[PDB]
RNA sequence: UAAGUUGGGCACUCUAAGUUGACUGCCGGUGACAAACCGGAGGAAGGUGGGGAUGACGUCAAAUCAUCAUGCCCCUUAUGAUUUGGGCUACACACGUGCUACAAUGGACAAUACAAAGGGCAGCGAAACCGCGAGGUCAAGCAAUCCCAUAAAGUUGUUCUCAGUUCGGAUUGUAGUCUGCAACUCGACUACAUGAAGCUGGAAUCGCUAGUAAUCGUAGAUCAGCAUGCUACGGUGAAUACGU
C-alpha cells in the first residue's frame, strides 16, 4: 500500500514485501512487526485492513529510518578517503578487497572484459 | 594426624604399615594398626614414542595403593 | 502359507474397531512403550479426522487400499553374481509394513497442528499423489514391471 | 577425581613441564605453600597437636 | 543387588532390574496405571509392597513375559519381591506374616475336545 | 544436620583408599564300563565370579636419513643461520574426511529440577556478573567436597506456518572475539550488514541389541591464528533373533 509508495510484490508472502525493499535481507523481517495477531498466510494486502500502520510506526521509531541509514553510508565514502582502506584506490580501477585480480578477473568492479 | 601412606607395591605398603606402627609405638600415646582399604582401580593401553609392542609407558600400573597409619597424640619424642 | 514363521507372541485388543489392527497401529507408532498415552495421542485428533473429512474415519484410516508392499525386491545374489530378486510379503507382515508406511514416508508434507495434518495426508491418499502411497506402485515397479529372476526365493 | 589428581603430580615423560607439583598426599593446591614438598593445609594436619617441630605461633 | 528377580504368577514370570535409592518405577518404560487392561485394584496391586515399606525406595524399569490380559499384571511385584530377598535378608523376616511364594495352584480351562472343559459337562440344558 | 555439613566419629548405610566367595568339585543330571562340566536354593555373583588382559616362535622393511641407528647420508657466504621482500589455506576445487539447515508426525532464541571423566593461586560458578554469541569480573573454598549442576528424557517453551516464510553455524567484505608482525602475497567463532545452493541426494560408497553400540549430557593426545570429527558414564538406553 503506502509502506513504500508503490507495492512492488503483490499477492504473496506478507514478509516477502520487505525482501524487495532495501535495508533488510529477511534477517529482521519478522523481528520488526510484533503487533497483536501479526500472522501471515501468503496475503500481503489480502485478508488485511489495518496492520501496515503499526509496521510504519515501528520502522520510523527504530534508529534506522530507511533512507538516512543509506545517506550516511553513501556519505562516508569520501569520509573514508583519509589515506586508509575502504577501496581508497580500488573502486577507481578494478581490483577489489581479496586480491582476486590474479586468481581470476574483477567481478566486483569491471567496465568491459 | 589423618595422613595417608603411598609406598611402592603391595608388600612395599605392607612393610610401611608395620614400620609406622613401630615409630608410633615409641611415643607414649594411643596407636592404631590394620586399616581397611578395599581394592578398586582400572587399566588401559595406547602408544609410547619409539618401538615397544603393546602396553605403552613401561610402568607397573595406575594402582592408587596407599595407607592411613599415623599418630594420635604426638609429643616431643614422636619425631623419632 | 508358510507354516514356519518368526515367534511373534504379541497382543493388541482394541474396543474402538473390534479387531487387532487399531492397537497393532497403536503399538507400531508407539515410542518408549506408550500404550495408554498412544490412545490419548491417537484420540487427540481422532475427532478432527472425522471432522476434517466427508467419509467415516474408521473406514478411512479406503486410504488403506494403496499402501501395501505387494512384492518388494529383496536381497539374494543369485548364481554367484550380485543381483536383486523380489519376494512375496506375508499377511502378518504387509499390515505392519503399511501401518507405519505413512509414519515414515509421509513426514515431508504437514500443516496446521501435529495430528490434524496426519488425517489431511490420510485424505486423498488412495489416489497416487503422496510419497508413502508412491512406494506402493514403486514396489510393483521394483519387481514386476522390470522383468528379473525369481528362483532365488527368500 | 581427587585420586586421579593425587596420582598424576610429578609424571616425567617427553615434557617434564606438564606435571604440576602440588600437595603430595593432601589437597588445597592453592592458598598454601609449595617449595620443599610441604603444603600448609597438609603440614597443619601433619603437625596436628604439635607433631614434627614445624607448626609454631611466633616467638620471634 | 535387586536385579534378575524371579516372580511367577499364573504362568507369567518377569525379571526386574530394581536399583537401590532411585524410585522411578516405569513398567514398559512409561505409565503402568493406564497400561494394564483391567486390574481394578491398580493401587492395591502390590500387597507385599505395603509390608515391604519400600514403595518409593526402588525403581522397577523392567518388563513382563507371557501371562494373560490381566495375568501379566501383579507379577513384577513378586519379581522385585524376590529381588529384595537378595537385596536385604531383613525383608524375608519382615514379610513372614504374608510370604508370597506361589499363587498359581491352577491354570485356565476353556473350550476343549471330548469333555466341555475336560472336567465338567452339560447337565439339563435350560429351555 | 553450611554437597567447602558448622555439629555430636551423633546412627550406617549405597560407599570410596589392601581383596574377597567361586567354581569345578561330588554337584539334581549318568557316561557304561566313564568322567563330567553345565546348572539344580546355590549365596548378588550362570559359573575362567561376568570376564578380559595374553602378543606364542613369525611374515611382510610394507614404513623410517624426512621414526632413528646407520652400508649411512644432502648443502661448505647457501639446504643451515639473528630473520624480513615473503610461504604449502584464500583460486575451478580433483577426494577422503569437519558438523551440517532440507522440515509443521517442526526452526534459531525463555526462565530451566536433578551424576560427570577432567580443569584450576589466578583459574571453575546458584537469581548476580556471562543466558543467542564469540568474552572485560576481581572472587567465597581455594582440591573425594566446593565449580561446571544455567547439564537431560519418561515430566515444558516460544514462534514463524505443504514453504526460501523468525527453517539455513556456506561463501563474501568495513568489523568484535583468536592471533593480527611474516594474512599486502597463508586460518576461523557467532554477529552491524551477506547470510548461497538445500524438500532426502551424484561418479561412488558407507552405516544398525532396556544404565551401554549409538542417543538428551556428552570427551584432546593438544601448536602463541584450524575444536566445526568418534573420545567420560549417573540416569533419557524405548528394541532384541524364520535360519544353520
Amino acid at each position: 500500500a503506502r509502506i513504500a509508495g508503490v507495492d512492488i510484490p503483490r499477492e504473496k508472502r506478507v514478509v516477502i514485501s520487505l525482501t524487495y525493499i532495501y535495508g533488510i535481507g529477511t534477517s529482521t523481517a519478522q523481528k520488526i512487526l510484533e503487533e497483536a495477531n501479526v500472522s501471515a498466510d501468503t496475503r500481503v494486502k489480502d485478508l488485511t485492513d489495518d496492520e501496515l500502520g503499526r509496521i510504519r510506526e515501528v520502522v520510523d521509531g527504530y534508529k534506522v529510518e530507511g533512507d538516512l541509514r543509506r545517506e550516511t553510508n553513501l556519505n562516508i565514502k569520501r569520509l573514508m578517503e583519509i589515506s586508509s582502506y575502504r577501496g581508497i584506490r580500488h573502486r577507481r580501477g578494478l581490483p577489489v578487497r581479496g586480491q582476486k585480480t590474479k586468481n581470476n578477473a574483477r567481478t566486483r568492479k569491471g567496465p568491459v572484459k | 594426624i589423618r595422613i595417608r601412606l603411598k609406598a611402592y607395591d603391595h608388600r612395599v605398603i605392607d612393610q610401611s604399615a608395620e614400620k609406622i606402627v613401630e615409630t608410633a609405638k615409641r611415643s607414649g600415646a594411643d596407636v592404631s594398626g590394620p586399616i581397611p582399604l578395599p581394592t578398586e582401580k582400572s587399566v588401559y593401553t595406547i602408544i609410547r614414542a619409539v618401538h615397544k609392542y603393546k602396553d605403552s609407558r613401561e610402568q607397573f600400573e595406575q594402582r592408587t595403593h596407599k595407607r592411613l597409619i599415623d599418630i594420635v597424640n604426638p609429643t616431643p619424642k614422636t619425631v623419632d | 502359507p508358510r507354516k514356519g514363521s518368526v515367534p511373534k507372541r504379541d497382543v493388541l485388543p482394541d474396543p474402538i474397531h473390534n479387531s487387532k489392527l487399531v492397537t497393532k497401529l497403536i503399538n507400531k507408532i508407539m515410542l518408549d512403550g506408550k500404550r495408554g498415552t498412544a490412545q490419548r495421542i491417537l484420540y487427540s485428533a481422532f475427532d478432527l479426522v472425522e471432522q476434517r473429512s466427508g467419509r467415516d474415519a474408521l473406514e478411512v484410516f479406503e486410504a488403506i487400499n494403496n499402501i501395501m508392499p505387494v512384492l518388494e525386491v529383496k536381497a539374494r545374489r543369485v548364481g554367484g553374481s550380485n543381483y536383486q530378486v523380489p519376494v512375496e510379503v506375508r499377511p502378518e507382515r504387509r499390515t505392519t509394513l503399511g501401518l507405519r508406511w505413512l509414519v515414515n514416508y509421509a513426514r515431508l508434507r504437514g500443516e496446521k497442528t501435529m495430528e490434524d495434518r496426519l488425517a489431511n495426508e490420510i485424505l486423498d491418499a488412495a489416489n497416487n499423489t503422496g510419497g508413502a502411497v508412491k512406494k506402493r506402485e514403486d514396489t510393483h515397479k521394483m519387481a514386476e514391471a522390470n522383468k528379473a529372476f525369481a528362483h532365488y526365493r527368500w | 577425581a581427587k585420586t586421579s589428581m593425587v596420582a598424576k603430580q610429578q609424571k616425567k615423560q617427553k615434557y617434564a613441564v606438564r606435571e604440576y607439583t602440588r600437595c603430595e598426599r593432601c589437597g588445597r593446591p592453592h592458598s598454601v605453600y609449595r617449595k620443599f614438598k610441604l603444603c600448609r593445609i597438609c603440614f597443619r594436619e601433619l603437625a596436628y597437636k604439635g607433631q614434627i617441630p614445624g607448626v609454631r605461633k611466633a616467638s620471634w | 543387588v535387586e536385579y534378575r528377580g524371579t516372580g511367577r504368577r499364573k504362568n507369567s514370570v518377569a525379571r526386574v532390574r530394581l536399583v537401590p535409592g532411585e524410585g522411578n518405577i516405569t513398567v514398559n518404560n512409561r505409565d503402568v496405571r493406564e497400561y494394564l487392561p483391567f486390574e481394578s485394584l491398580i493401587l492395591d496391586l502390590n500387597q507385599p509392597f505395603d509390608v515391604t515399606e519400600t514403595k518409593g525406595n526402588y525403581d522397577v524399569l523392567v518388563n513382563v513375559h507371557g501371562g494373560g490380559f490381566t495375568g501379566q499384571a501383579q507379577a513384577i511385584r513378586h519379581g522385585i519381591a524376590r529381588a529384595l530377598l537378595e537385596a536385604d535378608p531383613e525383608y524375608r523376616g519382615s514379610l513372614k506374616r504374608a510370604g508370597l511364594l506361589t499363587r498359581d495352584p491352577r491354570m485356565k480351562e476353556r473350550k476343549k475336545p471330548g469333555l466341555k472343559a475336560a472336567r465338567r459337562s452339560p447337565q439339563f440344558s435350560k429351555r
